[PDB]
């Protein structure tokens, strides 16, 4: 949901009270996504 | 675009094409000609 | 209900339609080059006629 894929662009295009938001935005997806691959890893070792 | 004589109705809105070279902004946003300067998905300063 | 440490009363005049200015991240002339407030302003602004 944010405005762009890339953290650069972002940084490069907005001013820091904007940009704040839409990093907010790509942190909480990127957060959210690394939480997904350590919990599916966790369990996958507990198979192994 | 801006020093043009005369204008076009909303319904019949003129469009320019700028391509193929430099735009200092700056001759834009420190004017102090205009009351609404507003820039979405971007920072005028940052167009620069 | 609060207390505070210290209290800072910034006293000055601008015209009407720069009212907007004086808030956090806002843009101008007023915003850029008079008076400028942080993004993460703790506070009130007051201004009349």
């Amino acid at each position: 949901g944010a405005i762009s894929s890339v953290l650069n662009d972002i940084l490069s295009r907005l001013d820091p009270p904007e940009a704040e938001v839409q990093i907010d935005r790509l942190i909480t997806g990127r957060l959210q996504s690394l939480q997904t691959y350590v919990t599916q890893q966790l369990i996958r070792a507990a198979e192994i | 675009v801006f020093n043009a004589t005369r204008f076009a109705s909303v319904y019949a809105w003129n469009r320019k094409r700028i391509s193929n070279c430099v735009a200092d902004y700056s001759v834009l946003y420190n004017s102090a000609s205009f009351s609404t300067f507003k820039c979405y998905g971007v920072s005028p300063t940052k167009l620069n | 209900d609060l207390c505070f440490t210290n209290v800072y009363a910034d006293s000055f005049v601008i015209r009407g339609d720069e009212v907007r200015q004086i808030a956090p991240g806002q843009t101008g002339k007023i915003a850029d080059y008079n008076y400028k407030l942080p993004d993460d302003f703790t506070g009130c602004v007051i201004a009349w006629n």
